């Protein structure tokens, strides 16, 4: 029985992330832009039934639905070489090109208006998937469709499939109503998403500028990095082995539970193709040190002298020819040197999985490693979002468009609840920083 | 009594009372290894075909310890090499071990 994953792409950023992930999956499975498996991919090392849907003509149609309130992105995807790869019946676009107007409430209203098409596509995907593990929602927390529609879709998925994991690719901001949308998206991720993968635009831009030497980096580089990260997320599903290859298990391992859904992402090596990394034979110790470097973290966490951030749980998916003795030695050395501060309220969760890369994917690095860690430093981003929400709420900034919505026509009690939830989450991550965290209020 | 499953285990033995003093235990072991590989091919590997090289291959009595001993060792080595090649091509015993390491 295949274990299919349903991809929900909301907003322009979400659609770009989904398209890039689909392209990466097609390249790893040796699938052409039209979705057909290449002649060299007949011996592909990954079963496409795991992530994509197969057509009757041996055509790989990814199980992704691109929902956009603007027809420009839909048209660009349909004019891209990968238009034939995606099934036209799995994408729903609203006829009213009015969008959400950068309002979380308006985005939620539009999502409720188009709930029929999205819900029908989700039901068709679930009925058509033998062992559907869950859905991955890729969207932006500051946009209109991605935030409001993303929260609505997450709530609908949680209500209809409370037993199905809800993984989200939330593009964290580096819009006047942006603070409100960010607070609403954080509350939605905490209350209806089993795991939210924060993709900080500021952190991605900093990494690109520091390593790629690209002056004024474009959004294309950020989208490519997001695609590479998502491909590394499914790299653990490629090599038959022992442990940690379920979407729910990955959620529980990187974001301890649905309550602790704030997880940081780490990628290594962070270097362009034109920069020759000086014949540094990639040792497990060196790879761990590079991932442990703060500049290699894909999350922009404030260096707060008041809060002592610590790692809650770490799941490392290492793809490539790796000697288990070297992996064990690297883990042992990190533990001995205290290279990673484990949560004192929980067992030191340090898991390293050896996986084989897709045979059709050319890897510049002989050994690659993706680190998905639940760390207290995500609270720095949560604190910044809460402060921005409080700053906007106190001055009622960018509240006119929300007031134009039926949800906020009378009052903003939902916004007050979201701000309270964000403050609770920040204080909970602060308790996570304390050894009393396990039985903190528990 | 030992079938093709145990052909390499118990179906081959040496009769010490039927052994001469003009031969050696090592030469007997090499000849037994070559013969056991050939018999395994015949029945354990079920390849009942004869060997062209073996078809092409008193004085031998006095030369048992002479270059004929080296010939017996070479015959054992050739039979073992053919068995190894057949295994890597179709039997995949090493591939089975690799699969067991990957899964179990």
């Amino acid at each position: 029985m295949p274990r299919e994953i349903i991809t929900l792409q909301l907003g322009q950023c979400g659609n770009q992330i989904g398209f890039e992930f689909w392209k990466q999956l097609c390249a790893e499975h040796g699938i052409s832009p039209e979705g057909i498996v290449e002649e060299f991919a007949t011996e592909g090392t990954d079963r496409k039934d795991v992530f994509f849907y197969q057509a009757d003509d041996e055509h790989y149609i990814p199980r992704a639905v691109l929902l956009d309130l603007e027809p420009r992105v839909i048209h660009s995807i349909l004019n891209s070489p990968y238009a034939k790869l995606y099934n036209p019946e799995n994408i729903y676009l609203s006829e009213h090109g009015g969008g959400a107007g950068n309002n979380w409430a308006s985005g939620f209203s539009q999502g409720e208006k188009i709930h029929e098409d999205i819900f029908d596509i989700i039901d068709r995907e679930a009925d058509g998937s033998d062992s559907l593990e869950g859905f991955v929602l890729c969207h932006s927390i500051a946009g209109g469709t991605g935030s409001g529609l993303g929260s609505y879709l997450l709530e609908r998925l949680n209500d209809r499939y409370p037993k199905k994991l809800v993984q989200t690719y939330s593009v964290f901001p580096n819009v006047v109503v942006q603070p409100y949308n960010s607070l609403l998206t954080l509350k939605r991720l905490t209350q209806n998403a089993d795991c939210v993968v924060v993709l900080d635009n500021t952190a991605l831009n900093r990494i690109a500028t520091d390593r790629l030497h690209i002056q004024n980096p474009s959004f294309s580089q950020i989208n490519q990095l997001v695609s590479t990260i998502m491909s590394a997320s499914t790299t653990t599903l490629r090599y038959p082995g022992y442990m940690n290859n379920d979407l729910i298990g990955l959620i529980a391992s990187l974001i301890p539970t649905p309550r602790l859904h704030f997880l940081m992402t780490g990628y290594t090596p962070l270097t362009t193709d034109q920069s020759v990394a000086s014949v540094r034979k990639t040792t497990v110790l060196d790879v761990m040190r590079r991932l442990l470097q703060p500049k290699n973290v894909m999350v922009s966490t404030g260096r707060d002298r008041q809060t002592n951030h610590c790692y809650i749980a770490i799941l490392n998916i290492i793809q490539g020819e790796v000697d288990p003795t070297q992996v064990h030695k690297s883990l042992q050395r990190i533990r001995e040197r205290k290279l990673a501060n484990f949560i004192p309220w929980g067992p030191a969760s340090i898991q390293v999985a050896l996986s084989r890369k897709s045979p059709y994917l050319p890897s510049a690095h002989r050994v690659s490693g993706l680190m998905m860690a639940n760390h207290t430093s995500i609270s720095s981003l949560f604190e910044s979002s809460c402060q921005q929400y409080d700053k906007l709420r106190k001055r009622e900034a960018f509240l006119e468009q929300f007031r134009k919505e039926d949800i906020f026509k009378e009052n903003f009690d939902e916004l007050d609840r979201s701000r309270e939830v964000v403050q609770e989450l920040i204080d909970e991550y602060h308790a996570a920083t304390r050894p009393d965290y396990i039985s903190w209020g528990t | 009594a030992v079938k093709a499953d145990r052909l390499w285990h118990d179906k081959y033995a040496l009769r010490k009372p039927m052994i001469p003093s003009f031969m050696t235990m090592d030469q007997c072991r090499k000849v037994l290894l070559i013969g056991k590989s050939i018999n395994f091919l015949h029945q354990v590997c079920h390849d009942q075909t004869p060997t062209t090289k073996m078809i092409a291959v008193a004085d031998l009595f006095t030369d048992l310890e002479n270059a004929f001993q080296g010939k017996i060792d070479a015959a054992y080595f050739e039979t073992s090499k053919y068995l190894l090649d057949v295994l890597n091509k179709k039997y995949s015993l090493l591939d089975h071990m690799q699969a067991m390491r990957r899964y179990l």
